[PDB]
RNA sequence: UUGGCACCUCGAUGUCGGCUCAUCGCAUCCUGGGGCUGUAGUCGGUCCCAAGGGUUGGGCUGUUCGCCCAUUAAAGCGGUACGCGAGCUGGGUUCAGAACGUCGUGAGACAGUUCGGUCCCUAUCCGUCGUGGGCGUAGGAAAUUUGAGAGGAGCUGUCCUUAGUACGAGAGGACCGGGAUGGACAUACCUCUGGUGUACCAGUUGUCGUGCCAACGGCAUAGCUGGGUAGCUAUGUGUGGACGGGAUAAGUGCUGAAAGCAUCUAAGCAUGAAGCCCCCCUCAAGAUGAGAUUUCCCAACUUCGGUUAUAAGAUCCCUCAAAGAUGAUGAGGUUAAUAGGUUCGAGGUGGAAGCAUGGUGACAUGUGGAGCUGACGAAUACUAAUCGAUCGAAGACUUAAU
């Protein structure tokens, strides 16, 4: 989620339950994501039955953070847990539930069917 | 880390160029007659005036 | 309390707001401009904290969704809140209420005056 | 094209247009006047000098600068005005638009013109090496002694010497620094306050140099 | 706080309680420059607790001095908070501010430091 | 690189990898500019000019090296005692112990392996980074400045439109242009988000004390715990590498002869790179070549063919911080708000003591958003900057012009 060893878990209708960063895409350097960015990890944790087994390398998009972010309002949003949802090729989810809450700055992205599937945004 | 070479008399005298203490700063008090040092007593009679 | 600064952000300030204390809950009406319609969308929760100032003047609103917590700090004089309830006043013995982010259920309930 | 002085006097924020947040700095910028005018013919290039602050009149026991001197009283005798205590010189202006002795008002920008702000930075006194030229550290742990010390300074007998410009502890802070391209957000009159988005060097009661942007 | 001194955080204010008191009980004393200069607000500040003579301002007065006895004369002996409240209240009850003068006398000898004299007005 | 020689060092020049900090070359990894092509387009191969900037994080191994994983415009090659231990470590190798394989009759040795095993030094000179005194700059001072020179910065991705257009049976699919938004880096600042905040507020534990109940004080890491002003800070907030001129490199040309044709060249005239000089930022007249501008002061004693102090101005001393190791810098010295005190506020904490009321009780309520409060903003001479002293000019000679 931020660092090279972060554990996040999603929040998606598959298999993974835990995963563990491996890199953060957008630059040669960059160190650091936030929420709204791509990353690639591994399936540390899976459920027994679903797409997605234990020690997969998949992609995945950020949509809650500890830290927070900034609104050109000058409010802030912060929230309790890290998750994630495993997208596939075309910034499409793999699988077919969204639980909890997902930040509002996914709907100005292109991940629009992440924010439908949301119970809150 | 010593010396490498030994040190004559005329790099030493050199160096205390600014080595030397002043003149205190002394003040005439014009109720004992002697010098005194500015914003302080007179050592003789103990008086601050003013 | 500089004179200079007093006055150039006066005109930025705004009563209309009730007043209020961190512990009792609050509803907050923002307007969002997401997509192309203008609406607006309410947001409940406990009075968390209140730092103080000026035109600089802050609060934040925590409350629990689905199950995870949520918390949204906003400038008090901002013009993007169009009104503010008060629904109930808590009791509380501080001012900062930062315990509450560790308890949850029946430890996490203040009671009413 | 035109410029003023003035003192800084702290940071807020103001709300914009479409309810977002800008942070501004107050600027006040009062008591200005042309005090001489420089051409080619005389000196050799084209300006005017701008004092900013009066100072009180001549004084036969003075002590401190609150009062101006003798020398300092016939500067500003010269065109009806009060002895100041800033003087600087602007050079990109025109001067067929200013005269001798001339106020300069606080009007002269407007809410939307973009700026530059030159002032001396706070002083940070003598320090080291990690916090004067942003170093990495040693090992803190794994049987290392070498925590905040400069690494190597040269290379071996080949160079038996140190070359200019090696980075070493020293003083740092209160250097003349320029932030280019500002907004002006609001000019306030009877009152005689700038607001300019952003940020200026240097500490509280400052000096600050406004000007138009060279590009 | 203002400065240090070069001492402790504990053993510097309870060194200032008994430069306090002790510019009560004899009124005039001799300690050094930059001691002085410090002991200025502790002294200043209990008289004005002394002016109010309140309950509340006698027992926020006993936090700061010391338990001492007065005996000069052939009277009773009195304390140090009951002087304060009973003598001293009385002679700056048409004053406002400035309770205490400082005078120079000069380096000393075996130390190099100079000696002050601080006394009430 | 592996070697050959044995010219300096054995009254001592201390190895391999890693960390910190760099600097130089071009035989160029990326970016900029061109020629050829078996270059239809998006991609490619090869050669030429070009060193301004840039050139990733991990797993195995003491390792250099190598393989693997995931990215990126790219994950370049070499020199500097295979850069750097009076800047750091000591995993390997070359000490004293012990064991295995093997050789030896033996004490013992490796063509080898395994476990453990003291890293000293107060910087004299040069060099480098900051910061003060003396003198000169032909009378003595206060401000403002020009720039001969020097240093700094120089990077680059992805989407939209042109346009599903040129090209192409189809697959597929653009040069030259116009916008939006990032990655890394540099600098400034504390309004917002956090950190710290040992003379701020509150709760609580054991024990000693103020004679006792209440109220407090000392000790136990600041006893512990929850907040937190100013300052200092990044992970926070702004800004920057823009638009343009002149001469060029590889290339491309116009005209033209030596050589009645052709030909970029011998004369002449053009165009042409992130590269050079300007342009942008900072320092800069000890630049001994010592610059310029605006103000301030101008006499008594002499024959001394020269002194003299005083003026303008700057200090000794004292109260301070926007400054600071010292010093220097800046705000003030009574005709005075410089610091402390006092009276009002901002911010912080969270409802003081006493009394009354309800309860057998631990406790709860009003009086009352109370009480308290370091650095932040104002007003106020109550206290302390008293009284004095020291330094500090009368303008040299030659020539030319009015």
């Amino acid at each position: 989620m931020i660092q090279q060893e972060t554990r996040l878990k999603v929040a998606d209708n598959s298999g993974a339950r835990e995963v563990l960063t491996i890199k953060v895409l957008g630059g040669s350097g960059r160190k650091t994501a936030n929420i709204g960015d791509v990353i690639v990890c591994t399936v540390k944790n899976a459920t027994p039955g679903g797409v997605v087994k234990k020690g997969d390398v998949v992609k995945a998009v950020i949509v809650r953070t500890k830290s927070g972010v900034r609104r050109n309002d000058g409010s802030y949003i912060k929230f309790d847990e890290n998750a994630c949802v495993i997208i596939r090729d075309d910034k499409g989810p793999r699988g077919t539930r969204i639980f909890g809450p997902v930040a509002r700055e996914l709907r100005e992205g292109n991940f629009m069917k992440i924010v439908s599937l949301a119970p809150e945004v | 880390a010593v010396p490498k070479r030994r040190t004559s008399k005329t790099r030493k005298n050199k160096r205390r160029t600014h080595f030397k203490i002043s003149v205190p700063g002394m003040t005439e008090c014009p109720n004992c007659g002697e010098y005194k040092l500015s914003h302080r007593v007179c050592k003789n009679c103990g008086s601050y005036n003013g | 309390n500089h004179k200079l600064i007093e006055a150039v952000t006066k005109s930025q300030l705004r009563t209309d707001l009730p007043s209020f204390r961190p512990g009792d809950t609050l509803r907050v009406h923002v307007r969002i401009i997401e997509g192309t319609r203008e609406r607006i969308q309410v947001f409940e929760g406990v009075v968390i904290k209140r730092r103080g100032g000026g035109v600089s003047e802050t609060f934040t609103v925590r409350k629990i969704s689905s199950g995870v917590g949520v918390e949204r700090t906003f400038p008090l004089h901002t013009p993007k809140i169009e009104k503010i309830e008060v629904k109930r006043r808590g009791k509380v013995r501080r001012a900062k209420l930062y315990y509450l982010r560790s308890l949850r259920g029946k430890a996490a309930r203040i009671q009413e005056i | 094209t035109k410029g003023i002085l003035g003192r800084k006097i702290g940071m807020t924020q103001v709300f914009g247009e479409n309810g977002e947040l800008i942070p501004v700095t107050v600027v006040e910028a009062k008591e200005n006047v042309v005090l001489q005018k420089k051409t080619v013919e005389v000196d050799g290039y084209n300006a005017i000098q701008v004092g900013f602050e009066d100072k009180k009149a001549y004084k036969k026991d003075a002590k401190s600068n609150k009062y101006a001197n003798k020398p300092a009283e016939g500067h500003a005798k010269k065109a009806d005005a009060a002895p100041k205590r800033f003087i600087r010189e602007f050079r990109n202006v025109d001067v067929d638009a200013y005269e001798v002795g001339q106020e300069v008002s606080v009007d002269t920008f407007v809410a939307g013109d973009v700026i530059d702000v030159t002032g001396v930075s706070k002083g940070k006194g003598f320090q080291g090496a990690i916090k004067r030229h942003g170093q990495s550290r040693g090992p803190m742990s794994h049987g290392s002694h070498f925590h905040r010390a400069p690494g190597s300074v040269g290379m071996a007998s080949d160079a038996s010497r140190v070359f200019k410009g090696q980075k070493m502890p020293g003083r740092m802070g209160g250097n003349t620094v320029t932030v280019q391209n500002l907004e002006v957000v609001q000019v306030d009159t009877e009152n005689k306050v700038i607001l300019v988005k952003g940020n200026v060097p240097g500490p509280k009661k400052g000096l600050v140099e406004i000007r138009t942007s060279i590009k | 706080g203002y400065r240090k001194l070069g001492r402790t955080s504990d053993q510097r204010k309870a060194m200032l309680r008994d430069l306090a008191t002790s510019l009560i009980i004899s009124e005039r004393i001799e300690t050094t420059e930059a001691r002085a200069k410090e002991v200025r607000s502790v002294v200043e500040k209990l008289i004005t607790l002394g002016k109010k003579g309140d309950l509340a301002s006698r027992r926020n007065a006993a936090k700061t001095l010391r338990n001492v006895e007065i005996l000069n004369e052939d009277e009773t002996t009195q304390t140090a908070l009951q002087k304060l409240f009973g003598e001293i209240a009385e002679r700056y009850t048409e004053r406002q501010g400035g309770y205490t003068r400082i005078l120079k006398q000069g380096p000393r000898r075996g130390d190099g430091a100079e000696s002050v004299i601080i006394e009430l007005v």
